[PDB]
């Protein structure tokens, strides 16, 4: 459900630059 | 089997060298490549403290292997031997920040090295040498001596974020790459630790390209 | 200055020796071989394939006995291979990882590798201590070696990326001649069957004809617009065939001095990294960048056949002195027999 | 300077030159007469058989 | 310079032991298998015991089986042949030999000196003839048989000859019925038709004046001729 309120609203933790910030 | 008594001692040779070479290779593969590049007056050659052919240094910090390998006596067309470090760890780049001249053909080359049909996903540990020095000497002149177009104070501050900003905007790529900047210390002690630490990261980016989970 | 005077003098000769190339040019090599009956579709399948290296393999080199075969790889090993066997008979390491070459004496006691050390080193196989250790390190080139070919046990010719060539003895250790004349980096050369003359070709979208004794090119042959990587010898003596960074391949004889035959296809639009003839000399064998190797009618521009079956680029090929089969060697850590 | 340069480029352009050439009908009629000469001899260009054939072995 | 020298030998009495050793110089031991082959007070060679580099297989011949132990040391250079239960029949002279084995290499190619102890299904070769009187500038040919062809699949007929001067240990002349050993005189030939084999002499001289063996190496354990001998 968490997942699925990101996806749909609020996009903007959707993109590459968020997981390569947060893996480092 | 059919074989005579030669035959199988010649296989039981065979099988030796084959253990020998998986024991070579499983020592060789835990091990760090990186490419050290920059201008001769950069100090690339002096980057490690711990420390005609390609010039190779290796040292060894907190349980990892590094070798570095120099490759700008190499004179030839890059493009017939730079294929032979496309399995690399990552590039460090060192930029001499005093000198300007010196500087501007250092982008001349991250540009050429970043842009490579080879080096399409790997990295850049950007090292801006003599940073004191030349915030000395940004003090004295104003970075206006090669980035004419620029406006900014005498400040170090804003030139040096405006180099900076500069040199990771020469970048393409930016899809599969990720450049690390660290301004160089004279008496510098993180050096070491810092390329530890990107090339902790850059592996483990690697593991998660390959596994589909990035 | 009087250069102009030279510059004129020399376009002067460029138009002489193109117009007389061309009152050669009667017909074309295509109107003689019209009338010939085509190859046919040639199956070739993987007999053997040999494992063991573990990083990109760059070169390889067959034996005279054609049984024996040696391989040169990044990881740093030169591995000699008893093809029938698929057994290993000797593991060489090397001083330097970065080789870019390898080659096999005729009388088979002799190996020699180089890359961008500048070094062309000579091991010894035959000792009584039985083991492979180093005869000699030759030195003099001031950019990276790519090709070596024996003559004998005695002499050996390198080219390398200072845009030279070079023929050295072995009991002295010394440059006995030197080959100049090229603007861009040497990438091969071919002894001709009497071991007299080689070609060379070079980045400078040319190939020179050199001869061993004298030490001067006596006939250059131009038309490429790239680098040519690869170049092979015609089985006769009197022609040779090359490879270029445009996807195409051509034919060029001697003695009309001008090229007779060109092999391009539309599809193929990567370079060309190896080259090879036949025993008969019909079939022309060229690797490529994608990841294949395609096997021309030497005489009516037909591709008879693909050698497909390797997952990365086709570095090495080789053709047995007998005709039996074929060997390639690619970036996958594989080497493979197609017979 | 350069001017022995272009002396020596003057020297073998006269020295390639003076060569004499064939014509190209010549040449095509003995490469394709070796071509058909050596067809027999040529192991990859017809099949092998199994007896001649020492990679065909297991 | 290449040099196998074994120590250890001597007397003893009869349900003994001893520990033989040969220690090897210049040249690389680990790449090396080892045999242990004795030849009796007067008569002629007879092999023992075999190790393989990097000791992975191990021979033994019947009559010393149960009782001779072979090993090696190769961080040590050093081969050792530990025997037990000794009788009177094991009265030798032992030698340490070397053998390579990959395509194309010459095996038993160095002999040892010999070490003398004196205590208080297998192809048969024939060399009838064992005394020979030659004249130097003659040819001489000696034959030798087998009760096996030693002609295998692979093309190679396994036949070995070796030549034995007075107070000398054993030296290869021939390698697989054809081949001639490194350093050996131009003169000598050999040919086979697989059952029946000849050894030829040309420009007999006194140097070619001993005891010539054929041996063959198709399967263990390896068996020798009795010897023929030639003598001015």
């Amino acid at each position: 459900f968490n997942k699925i309120y990101i996806i749909l609203f609020k996009p903007s933790r959707n993109t590459i630059e968020e997981v390569r910030c947060s893996t480092a | 089997c059919t074989l005579s008594a030669e035959d199988k001692a010649a296989v039981e040779r065979s099988k030796m060298i084959d253990r020998n070479l998986r024991e070579d290779g499983e020592k060789a593969a835990r091990e760090v490549k990186l490419l050290l590049l920059g201008a001769d007056n950069s100090g690339k050659s002096t980057i490690v403290k711990q420390m005609t052919g390609i010039v190779e240094t290796h040292f060894t910090f907190k349980d990892l292997h590094f070798k570095m390998f120099d490759v700008g006596g190499q004179r030839s067309e890059r493009k017939k031997w730079i294929h032979c470090f496309e399995d690399v760890a990552a590039i460090i780049f060192c930029v001499d920040l005093s000198d300007y001249n010196r500087m501007h053909e250092s982008m001349k080359l991250f540009d050429s090295i970043c842009n490579n049909k080879w080096f399409t996903d790997t990295s850049i540990i950007l090292f801006l040498n003599k940073k004191d020095l030349f915030e000395e000497k940004i003090k004295k002149s104003p970075l206006t001596i090669c980035y004419q177009e620029y406006a900014g104070s005498n400040t170090y501050e804003e030139a040096a974020a405006y180099i900076q900003c500069q040199f990771e905007d020469l970048n393409k790529r930016k899809d599969t790459k990720e450049i690390y900047t660290h301004f160089t210390c004279a008496t510098d002690t993180k050096n070491a630790q810092f390329i530890f630490d990107a090339v902790t990261d850059v592996i483990i980016k690697n593991n998660l390209k390959d596994c589909g989970l990035f | 200055s009087e250069l102009d005077q030279l510059r004129q003098e020399a376009e002067q000769l460029k138009n002489q020796i193109r117009d007389a190339r061309k009152a050669c040019a009667d017909a074309t090599l295509s109107q003689i071989t019209n009338n010939i009956d085509p190859v046919g579709r040639i199956q070739m399948r993987t007999r053997r394939t040999l494992r063991g290296h573990l990083a990109k393999i760059y070169a390889m080199h067959w034996g005279t006995d054609s049984r024996l075969l040696v391989s040169a790889s990044q990881d740093g090993k030169l591995i000699i291979w008893d093809s029938y066997t698929t057994n290993k008979v000797h593991a060489i390491p090397l001083r330097s990882s970065w080789v870019m070459t390898c080659a096999y004496a005729p009388s088979g006691n002799y190996v020699a590798c180089g890359g961008l050390d500048n070094i062309c080193s000579i091991y010894n196989l035959k000792t009584r201590e039985g083991n492979v250790r180093v005869s000699r390190e030759l030195a003099g080139h001031t950019g990276y070696l790519s090709c070596c070919r024996f003559l004998d046990d005695n002499q050996i010719v390198t080219s390398s990326g200072d845009t030279t060539c070079a023929l050295w003895d072995i009991e002295t250790g010394q440059q006995t001649t030197t080959f100049t004349g090229h603007t861009g980096d040497v990438m091969s050369l071919s002894l001709a069957p009497d071991t007299r003359l080689f070609v060379s070709g070079a980045c400078d979208a040319s190939a020179k004809l050199w001869d061993v004794r004298e030490g001067m090119c006596r006939q250059t042959f131009t038309g490429h617009e790239s680098d040519i990587n690869a170049i092979c010898f015609f089985p006769n003596g009197n022609a040779f065939a090359t490879g270029s960074d445009d996807a195409t391949c051509r034919l060029f004889d001697l003695r009309a001095d001008q090229e007779l035959m060109t092999y391009s296809h539309d599809n193929i639009i990567c370079g060309i990294t190896s080259v090879s003839f036949s025993k008969s000399g019909r079939l022309l064998l060229a690797g490529y960048d994608d990841f294949n190797c395609n096997v021309w009618d030497a005489l009516k521009a037909d591709r008879a056949g693909v050698l497909a079956g390797h997952d990365n680029r086709v570095s090495c090929l080789g053709v047995t002195d007998d005709g039996m089969a074929v060997a390639t060697g690619s970036w996958d850590s594989f080497l493979k027999i197609w017979n | 300077a350069s001017i022995a340069q272009a002396r020596k480029l003057v020297e073998q352009l006269k020295m390639e030159a003076n060569i004499d050439r064939i014509k190209v009908s010549k040449a095509a009629a003995d490469l394709m007469a070796y071509c058909e000469a050596h067809a027999k001899e040529d192991p990859l260009l017809t099949p092998v058989p199994a007896s001649e054939n020492p990679f065909r072995e297991k | 310079d290449v040099q196998l020298v074994e120590s250890g030998g001597g007397l003893v009495q009869p349900g003994g032991s001893r520990k033989l050793s040969c220690s090897a110089s210049g040249f690389a031991f680990s790449s090396f298998g080892m045999h242990w082959v004795r030849q009796a007070p007067e008569k002629g060679l007879e092999w023992v015991a075999y190790i393989s580099s990097g000791s992975g297989t191990i021979y033994y011949a019947d009559t010393v089986k149960g009782r001779f132990t072979i090993s090696r040391d190769d961080p040590k250079n050093t081969l050792f042949l530990q025997m037990t239960s000794l009788r009177s029949e094991d009265t030798a002279m032992y030698y340490c030999v070397r053998s390579i084995y990959y395509y194309g290499s010459s095996p038993f190619d160095f002999w040892g000196q010999g070490t003398t102890l004196t205590v208080s299904s297998d192809i048969v070769m024939t060399q009838a003839t064992s005394s020979v009187p030659v004249t130097p500038g003659e040819s001489v040919s000696i034959s030798c048989r087998s009760s096996k062809s030693l002609l295998h699949s692979n093309g190679n007929t396994y036949l070995y000859w070796f030549l034995q001067r007075p107070g000398q240990s054993p030296q290869l002349l021939i390698y697989r019925m054809s081949n001639l050993a490194s350093g050996v005189p131009d003169r000598f030939s050999g040919s086979g038709s697989g059952t029946a084999f000849t050894l030829t002499i040309s420009r007999l001289e006194a140097e070619d004046v001993g005891v010539y063996y054929c041996m063959q190496h198709l399967e263990y354990p390896l068996t020798f001729g009795a010897g023929t001998k030639l003598e001015l």
